Order: C-alpha cells, then structure tokens, then sequence
C-alpha cells in the first residue's frame, strides 16, 4: 500500500521532466533499424548455410559406425 | 686482479652410409628428416 | 492435421531429411512444403582410416507452379598433421542456386 503509493508519486515527478518530445523525434528519425545479427544465407531465398566459425568447430568430435 | 667436441665413431659411421644414390633411400632419409626435425 | 506427421521410423539409411516451413503457410492447411536433404561420409579410407571428410546438403521444394532447388557441398583435404609436419588442411566449398520462375539464371 506503502510502496504502490511511494512508487507512483516518485515516477510522477521523474516522469515530468522537461522537453520530452524532441527525444520522441530523436528516437524515431533513425528508422534504420539496429542492426541484426549475421549469417550465412542463400543469394535467392536466405536459408541459412552452415558456419566453420572456430570457437564453436573446436567443439565437434565425430565418428565412424559400420552399417547395416 | 685484472669447444664442440665430437664422436669420431659415430661421425665415421653417419658418413659411410649415403642417401641420395636413388629414390628408395631418399624417401627413407625424408621420413626420418621429416619426423625427427619435428620431434 | 497431426496424423500426417507420424510415421514409422526405417531407424538410418545414411541420409537425413528434415522439411521446410515457409512464414505464411495455408489457411486450413500445415505450412510445410519442401524437403532438405543431407549426406556425410568419409570415402577414400582403407580400414577406418579415412581420406577425403565429404558432405552435401540438398533443399529441394516442387510443385506445379515453382521450383526451389539449393545446394551446398564441402571437401576437406588434409596435407600433413604433427608429428609428421604441421597442421595443413584445405577446404573446397560449392554452392548452386536455382529458383523458378522466378529468376531464369542460376547462382554458382
Ligand atoms: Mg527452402
């Protein structure tokens, strides 16, 4: 009861802070995106292809089964 | 106030024999150059 | 639509398929349409002890209308590995594109 009340008087006075329209302008005039993660990926269609990255084909241990 | 010493056996012994004389020689002087320059 | 996708097993026959989904799929329907293929071996070894690691992956979807058709394949070639010199290995990747008809050329 306390801490709802403390919480929302306090956000009431950080919340009216001056201007608060220019950042909203700021903000939305890069409407580039942030920029997305990397693969590797189709020409034609982008499917992913798979990577030989080091730090993760240090990891990778196989071996040979003989059929049935 | 104010020396490599050598085997004489061992160095007549590694020049007695030859590589180089054909391939079959050669070859076996490359696999043993080739570990022991490693190893 | 659940009854479709459960099948009985044939355990390994070397390669493995998975299917491939599209972002918007059919009202009333399940989205999948293609199929992706994929192989791995190791041919060239005399008992066990290999020569040439290999692998090819396919994505094939087919219908009446389009076709979508990529490919990828992997060599690996190994030249020496200590003690017997350092490690040396290299690597011949290739790669096609085909996707009608939409485009009319293809992608090496
Ligand atoms: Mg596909």
């Amino acid at each position: 009861a306390v801490k709802v009340a403390l919480g929302v008087a306090f956000a009431f006075w950080w919340t009216s802070g001056p201007g608060a329209d220019e950042e909203m302008d700021a903000k939305a005039q890069q409407e580039p995106d942030r920029r997305s993660q990397y693969t590797r990926h189709y020409a034609f269609k982008g499917r992913g292809r798979k990577e030989f990255l080091r730090s993760d084909m240090k990891n990778d241990a196989n071996e040979l089964v003989p059929t049935r | 106030s104010k020396q490599f010493i050598y085997s004489k056996r061992w160095k007549s012994i590694f020049s007695k024999i030859q590589p180089l004389q054909n391939g079959t020689t050669r070859k076996s002087y490359q696999l043993f150059r080739n570990v022991a320059k490693q190893i | 639509y659940s009854h479709r996708h459960a099948y009985a097993e044939a355990a390994d026959a070397g390669v493995t398929v998975i299917p491939s989904q599209d972002y918007y799929g059919p009202e009333h329907d399940d989205p999948l349409n293609g199929i992706v293929f994929q192989y791995e071996a190791q041919p060239f070894s005399r008992h066990g002890w290999g020569g040439v690691p290999f692998d090819l992956t396919v994505c094939c979807e087919k219908d009446k209308t389009s076709l979508c058709l990529q490919g990828e394949t992997h060599v690996s070639l190994v030249h020496s590995v200590p003690p017997f010199g350092p490690r040396h290995i290299t690597q011949v990747t290739g790669s096609w594109e085909v996707l009608r008809p939409n485009i009319k050329d293809v992608m090496y």
